[PDB]
């Protein structure tokens, strides 16, 4: 669940 | 009865992002946009009901919901994610709707920006006649 923003793909 | 019908309905799904030349006061790098749509400018109106894009839960009204085209969501933030797309139907019938995972993914500085489109395709196996009648409209 938690820290699932990200950048790339 | 003797007949039988299968009725197929074409879904895009995309989003666009763009670093910002500034970002904003709260740190938003990226503004971006994501969509649902028919085909070359096809009206899926007919037999959508709504599109519920399901935001990240930093985001203010997470929950937004398009009753009417155009079905997107326009907004800035700093990093992608996973966006379930919810595509409501026009229907009193099983299925009342389709869940997609759409993955909302933002490109690094200096790197090209993102224009993605998703293709997705809806079968119906022996719809209502009304709700074969709304799917065949678009």
């Amino acid at each position: 669940g938690k820290g699932g923003k990200g950048l790339g793909k | 009865m003797a007949s039988s019908c299968a009725v197929q309905v074409k879904l895009e799904l995309g989003h666009r992002a763009q670093v910002r030349k500034k970002p904003t006061v709260e740190g938003f790098t990226h503004d971006w946009m994501v969509f649902v749509r028919g085909p070359e400018h096809s009206n899926i109106q007919h037999f959508v009901e709504k599109v519920v894009f399901h935001l990240h839960e930093s985001f203010p009204r997470p929950k937004r919901v398009c009753k009417d085209p155009p079905y997107k969501v326009e907004e800035s933030g700093y990093a992608g994610f996973i966006l379930p797309i919810e595509v409501y139907f026009k229907n009193k019938e099983e299925p009342r709707k389709v869940r997609f995972d759409y993955d909302l993914f933002l490109h690094l500085e200096g790197h090209p920006p993102v224009n993605h489109l998703r293709c997705e395709k809806l079968t119906f196996n022996n719809p209502t006649e009304d709700f074969r009648r709304k799917l065949l409209k678009a």
